């Protein structure tokens, strides 16, 4: 049920990630700015974990044929944007943003 | 392992070109000196550094002494600064932190050098083309003999 | 990112391994000083193009500076052409 | 005179005044031009 | 003298590498992950 | 019509370079199961070790 | 990973075919050229001729001219023949199907075609004839005189593009071809090619094995230069430029064409024209080639950078 | 003649125009690829954290066990006076790159 | 020192080079930014995190037998 | 430990081309191609460091030496060249 | 590329237009910045017209020569110019023509 955060889902599923946890990522990325000691920043790290796996959750509850596909060809091409184009519209159809 | 063959070889090689009767042979083994250093660069991650080596020591250098020995004559002749890392990597190779922000837009070797050879640095870059104007002009005056 | 090099260390054995394998097909069964001139010239140019090299690939980050930069290392390395010109070395 | 060496030159010398054309329009381009694209 | 590394003329490093901080190739990674916004 | 008898060798040459071109996409999808990606940066490298860890942990 | 070896013998044992097949096919187009009928009896239409050559070679019971060292005269056809066949390690067919995809390709190249010079000068001094040192000799020092002309063409195509990677070199042609704008730097990049691969005008040139090395490691090298051709300007596995319906074609079709092509330019040029003088080959790249690629180096990257065209 | 002149000065401009239009494209794509990893770096960089973390306390509870007896220790004591965090040095001195 | 990275970013050991140096840029008396310049000269070779991770393993062998 | 490896291999090098300077006094040659393995190793150090320290002032010094040590090798060859005819001999 | 116009040593003179831009500094030429000029050109033109004599060229030297103190003696005259404007040369004249701008 709950996909597998690999390179495929992760690069996939970027732009919706970009437009949904710009807050917890802009934080993260705040705190590590100050200090880049990983201890110090684990409950930042939590919440942007917490707030992307909701988004692939509800992204695969949605869509699941329109972004099966997708993650799988752009596995099979190695991440690339170019190659992968009449899935990715197909699959941005489904989810405006 | 690649580093102790790639380093053998070239000390090998050195030692034929410092103790070589013909001086064929010396040239040679001279170039075999540069091919171990091009790998042993490309062991550090210097791919432009060990095609330039490539290019330049025997691609240029060797040549012109190849081409001055042949036609020629062919005549017969510690714990001060680095302290060593003991082998203990099974936990510390465990110990490898990884930071993200450093990879999302990394240069190579090449556009590196050159962001900052030719406007931050540029004199010395203008003093090496006038070494080289230097070589140019004193390469016809010491050998130059016409009709 | 330097993965890409043991293929072609690969090749290099697999293609020495061939041909000693040709090698062994057939077994079963004075001076000039131009010569000298022209090596000099080729050094100098291959330094000088290894040092466009870094120059066209980061060419979009320096702008209007490392290119005359680039233009001052030419127009000395054109003098020392045109002086190597007009004396008779290209010549044969 | 100028326009009278100059055709001796280039006739005698095409390759080199090609070259030195291209050449000089390329360095043309980014001194004079270059800087009157820049006030727009 | 006595402490001459303290003089204007032997501290030029400070007052030129904040001029040229953020020219590409001596930036701090995290910085152009976030001057997006 | 009848310069077509100097093309036969010329198309064997045509049919190599093609066979040299195709016998590494086969071969190397064969033992990988993925085309071969041009422009490995590190971030690629490193994000492809990550897959490899996170196939073999699940 | 014991497949590398697999992808090594599929590149190199079709490299030896095709270099057979061409010298057919050179032998085949010079005659046509002159109204004759090139080999035809041995084969269908001659394409037996390559093997009824190579065995009639092999079955020779050849020796040795051992009047040397024997060991720099017996490796320097070894030591053309990995450098001619190293370089194809790098050349992209199509899309994803390259054996080493380097980032540093460009200049990996010029080190492959710059270090061939030495197996010529061995093979010179090797052989005690003295006119052949002299001929060694100066063939390597016209491969070097052209050398420096096509590493500064690179510098021109490398200008346009930003990476050295052969594989992003094509990826940037597909608004159009580096062949239509740079068609003087075409033009000279392939009279380079001709007088680097001493071949055609600029031609002026043992036994067994060593020949035969020399021979496959020089028409390899004049695959390659043809590979270059196409590969730098030509615009390498891209489509035809406009008409995109017959796309159902592979990519590696149209590299193989447009190689066909520069082969048949080489065949052609060979027929046509005599030879030149070994006092004008030095001046014809000294004097007519070194200014004109400098030139073209500085007008493209003044008017790339004067636009801020660049990559 | 003059019209092979004509022809090659057009080719070049227009062509050369063209490449830069392509280069625009090229940009832009390579632009949309790096934009597509600053949305996911923050969970690539939290997972590390965490492995980190989880390995760092392993390491600190081995070096606590082994020389428990020695009076001179602190375990886990950072050797710069600054008290900035560093990454473990390796004895690599380029382990990212093979 | 002077913090053009290998692969394009700032250098590993630049901070800790513009911290020693701004301490010595109002410190007559170098006595007082020595412990920035060893933490300049630390992060350069990494010398006594090298001492204590050898230290630990010597006492690990000397345990051993 | 790579770094003592890197060190020791361009020292050794060193010492190579001091030698070769030294032992072969009577041959030229020799004491040209002995300088040219100095400078390798030195190139060597330079770039070995620059990856150490992660510092780029390394490489284009290594890039600016190689200019020098071209340089050195065509004057060298050309005195060479014309010293073996005024004396006949080297 | 980011660049820095200030001088270790401070100005002794009141300072206008800190970092002229070539145009004004060559319209800020005054009679003695010509007189200097010109006295270095001419003293170059004399001195190839008289060394180029021996050898057979008068012509030829004479432009060298000219070449040479043209050049120079516009380097000269511009260092002048802008050492004035910017301070570190005493702008009598500077100072009065701008005060009243
Ligand atoms: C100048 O005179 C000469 C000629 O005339 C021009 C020659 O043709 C030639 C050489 C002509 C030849 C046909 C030799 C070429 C022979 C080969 C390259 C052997 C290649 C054989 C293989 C690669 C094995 C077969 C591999 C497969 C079937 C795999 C299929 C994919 C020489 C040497 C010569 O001296
Ligand atoms: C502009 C940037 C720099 C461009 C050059 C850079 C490279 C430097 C090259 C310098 C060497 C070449 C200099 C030009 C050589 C040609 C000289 C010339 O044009 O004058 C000619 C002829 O042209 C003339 O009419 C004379 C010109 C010289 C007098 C001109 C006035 C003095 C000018 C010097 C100051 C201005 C600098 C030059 C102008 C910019 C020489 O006169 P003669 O042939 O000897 O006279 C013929 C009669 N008889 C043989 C019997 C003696
Ligand atoms: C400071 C002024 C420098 C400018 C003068 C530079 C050139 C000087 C000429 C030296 C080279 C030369 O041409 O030699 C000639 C010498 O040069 C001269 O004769 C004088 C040249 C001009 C120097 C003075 C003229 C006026 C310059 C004064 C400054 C204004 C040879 O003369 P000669 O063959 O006649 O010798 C035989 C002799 O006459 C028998 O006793
Ligand atoms: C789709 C594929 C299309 C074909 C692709 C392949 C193209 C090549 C096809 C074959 C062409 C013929 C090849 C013959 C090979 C030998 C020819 C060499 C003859 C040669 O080098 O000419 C020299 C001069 O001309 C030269 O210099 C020749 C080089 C000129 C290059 C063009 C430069 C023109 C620049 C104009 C730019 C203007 C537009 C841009 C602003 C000597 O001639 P000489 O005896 O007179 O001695 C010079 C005294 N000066």
């Amino acid at each position: 049920g709950n996909p597998i955060p690999t390179s495929a889902v992760l690069t996939a599923s970027a732009k919706h990630i970009g437009m949904r946890c710009m807050p917890e990522n802009v934080a993260f990325l705040k705190c590590k700015k100050n200090d880049p000691n990983p201890e110090k920043c684990l409950d930042k790290g939590r919440d942007v974990t917490r707030c992307v796996l909701g988004l692939l959750k509800d992204l695969h509850q949605k869509c699941q044929k329109e972004m099966d596909d997708y993650v799988g060809c752009m596995y099979y091409y190695t991440n690339e944007f170019d190659l992968c184009r009449k899935e990715q519209e197909a699959f941005e159809k489904v989810c405006p943003l | 392992m690649i580093l102790s063959v790639l380093s053998s070889l070239a000390l090998v090689s050195g030692l034929m070109v410092v103790r070589a009767k013909n001086p064929v042979h010396s040239v040679l083994f001279f170039i075999l000196v540069f091919c171990d250093t091009s790998g042993l660069l490309l062991l550090l991650g210097l791919d432009f550094f060990a095609m330039i080596f490539l290019v330049v020591y025997i691609g240029a250098i060797a040549v012109l002494f190849l081409f001055v020995v042949m036609m020629f004559h062919i005549q017969i002749a510690l714990d001060n600064e680095s302290i060593p890392l003991l082998p203990t990597q099974r936990n510390t190779t465990s110990l490898r932190y990884t930071v993200y922000a450093g990879k999302v837009r990394s240069w190579t070797n090449l556009e590196t050098l050159g962001n900052l050879l030719y406007t931050y640095y540029f004199v010395w870059f203008l003093v090496s083309s006038l070494i080289l104007l230097v070589a140019m002009i004193g390469a016809i005056v010491l050998t130059m003999h016409r009709t | 990112m330097m993965l890409e090099f043991a293929p072609i260390f690969i090749y290099l054995v697999i293609s020495l391994l061939v041909s000693l394998i040709l090698l062994g097909v057939p077994f079963l069964f004075r001076f000039d000083i131009r010569f000298y001139l022209v090596s000099i010239l080729f050094l100098i140019f291959d330094l000088e193009v290894t040092f466009f090299f870094p120059w066209a690939v980061s060419l979009n980050k320096i702008d209007l500076f490392g290119f005359w930069s680039m233009m001052a290392f030419l127009f000395i390395l054109t003098i020392g052409f045109l002086y190597e010109w007009k004396r008779g070395a290209l010549d044969w | 005179p100028v326009m009278e060496k100059l055709r001796m030159f280039v006739a005698q010398e095409p390759v080199v005044a090609a070259s030195c054309l291209i050449g000089g329009v390329g360095l043309f381009l980014p001194a004079v031009v270059r800087p009157i694209l820049d006030s727009l | 003298p006595y402490g001459f590394w303290t003089f204007e003329r032997h501290n030029a490093q400070l007052r030129w590498d904040p001029q040229i901080s953020q020219v590409a190739g001596r930036r701090d990674p995290y910085d152009d992950l976030l001057e997006d916004n | 019509l009848v310069w077509l008898e100097a093309m036969l060798p010329l198309g064997i040459i045509g049919g190599m370079l093609c066979i040299m071109g195709n016998s590494q996409y086969y071969i190397h999808k064969a033992y990988h199961g993925r085309p071969k990606h041009i422009g490995h940066d590190e971030w690629d490298v490193a994000m492809e070790r990550r897959d490899k860890k996170v196939v073999e942990k699940a | 990973y014991i497949a590398v070896p697999a992808e090594i013998l599929g590149i190199i044992l079709p490299l030896l075919l095709g270099v057979a097949f061409l010298v057919l096919a050179e032998r085949k187009v010079m005659a046509f050229v002159q109204r004759r009928k090139g080999p035809d009896v041995v084969g269908s239409f001659g394409l037996l001729q390559p093997l009824a050559d190579g065995l009639k070679l092999i079955l020779k019971e050849p020796i040795s001219p051992s009047s040397a060292n024997f060991f720099l005269f017996r490796m320097a056809p070894v030591a053309t023949f990995m450098l001619s066949l190293v370089a194809w390690a790098v050349v992209p067919f199509d899309y994803g199907m390259v054996l080493s995809d380097l980032n540093i390709g460009l200049l990996y190249l010029f080190a492959i075609s710059s270090l061939g010079v030495y197996g010529i000068i061995i093979a010179g001094r090797s052989s005690n004839s003295k006119y052949a040192f002299l001929g060694a000799l100066r063939s390597a020092a016209q491969m070097v005189s052209y050398e420096v002309s096509i590493g500064l063409i690179l510098i021109t195509v490398l200008i346009c593009v930003g990476s050295c990677n052969l594989s992003e070199i094509v990826m940037a042609q597909k608004q159009i071809w580096f062949g239509i704008p740079l068609f003087p730097v075409l033009v000279m990049f392939f009279i380079s090619c001709l007088a680097e691969t001493n071949r055609a005008p600029f031609d002026l040139p043992y036994s067994s094995m060593g020949f035969a090395l020399f021979f496959l490691g020089e028409y390899a090298n004049m695959i390659l230069m043809s590979g270059l051709c196409t590969l730098f300007f030509l615009g390498g596995w891209l489509p035809i430029l406009d008409l995109p319906i017959f796309k159902k074609i592979p990519g590696s079709i149209w590299f193989s064409i447009k190689v066909l092509f520069f082969l048949f330019l080489y065949i052609w040029v060979r027929a046509a024209f005599p030879r030149y003088r070994y006092d004008q080959l030095m001046g014809l790249g000294w004097k007519v080639f070194l200014p004109l690629s400098l030139a073209w180096v500085v007008s493209v990257s003044g008017l790339l950078v004067t636009f801020q065209w660049l990559p | 003649a003059m019209a092979m002149f004509l022809a090659v000065s057009g080719a070049f401009a227009w062509g050369m125009y063209q490449v830069g239009q392509g280069n625009k494209i090229r940009r832009a794509l390579k632009e949309e690829k790096y934009a597509a990893r600053r949305t996911i770096l923050p969970i690539l960089q939290a997972e590390e954290d965490e492995r980190f973390v989880s390995e760092w306390k392993k390491y600190l509870e081995y070096e606590a066990d082994v020389m428990k007896d020695v009076p001179g220790w602190k375990v886990g004591e950072n050797v710069y006076n600054s008290g900035r965090w560093m990454p473990p040095a390796t004895g690599e001195l380029r382990p990212d790159v093979w | 020192a002077s913090g053009w990275g290998i692969t394009g970013n700032k250098g590993r050991c630049y901070d800790f080079w513009m911290d020693f140096s701004e301490c010595m840029s109002h410190c007559r008396e170098p006595k007082d930014c020595t412990l920035l310049r060893e933490d300049y000269l630390e992060c350069l070779h990494h010398s006594k995190e090298f001492q204590r991770r050898n230290r630990i393993y010597k006492e690990e062998q000397r345990k051993l037998r | 430990m790579d770094l003592i490896k890197y060190f020791t291999f361009s020292m050794i090098i060193f010492i190579l081309g001091i030698w070769g300077i030294l032992l072969n006094r009577r041959n030229i040659l020799i004491m040209l191609m002995s300088i040219e393995l100095m400078l390798l190793a030195v190139n060597l150090n330079f770039l070995v460091f620059s990856v150490s320290l992660d510092d780029m002032m390394g490489q284009v010094f290594a890039l600016l030496v190689l200019t020098v040590a071209a340089a050195e090798s065509a004057i060298g060859l050309a005195i060479f060249v014309i010293t073996f005819r005024v004396r006949g001999t080297i | 590329m980011n660049t820095d116009i200030t001088a270790l040593e401070k100005a002794q003179y009141p300072v206008v237009d800190r970092n002229p831009a070539f145009t004004k500094v060559v319209g800020n030429f005054s009679t003695l910045d010509y007189l200097r000029f010109s006295t270095i050109t001419g003293i170059s033109v004399t001195v190839g017209y008289l060394s180029g004599i021996k050898p057979g060229i008068k012509g030829p030297s004479m432009v060298t020569g000219g070449l040479i103190g043209l050049m120079g003696g516009f380097m000269y005259a511009y260092q002048n110019s802008a050492g004035r404007l910017m301070g570190f040369f005493p702008n009598d004249g500077e100072v009065a023509s701008y005060q009243k701008r």
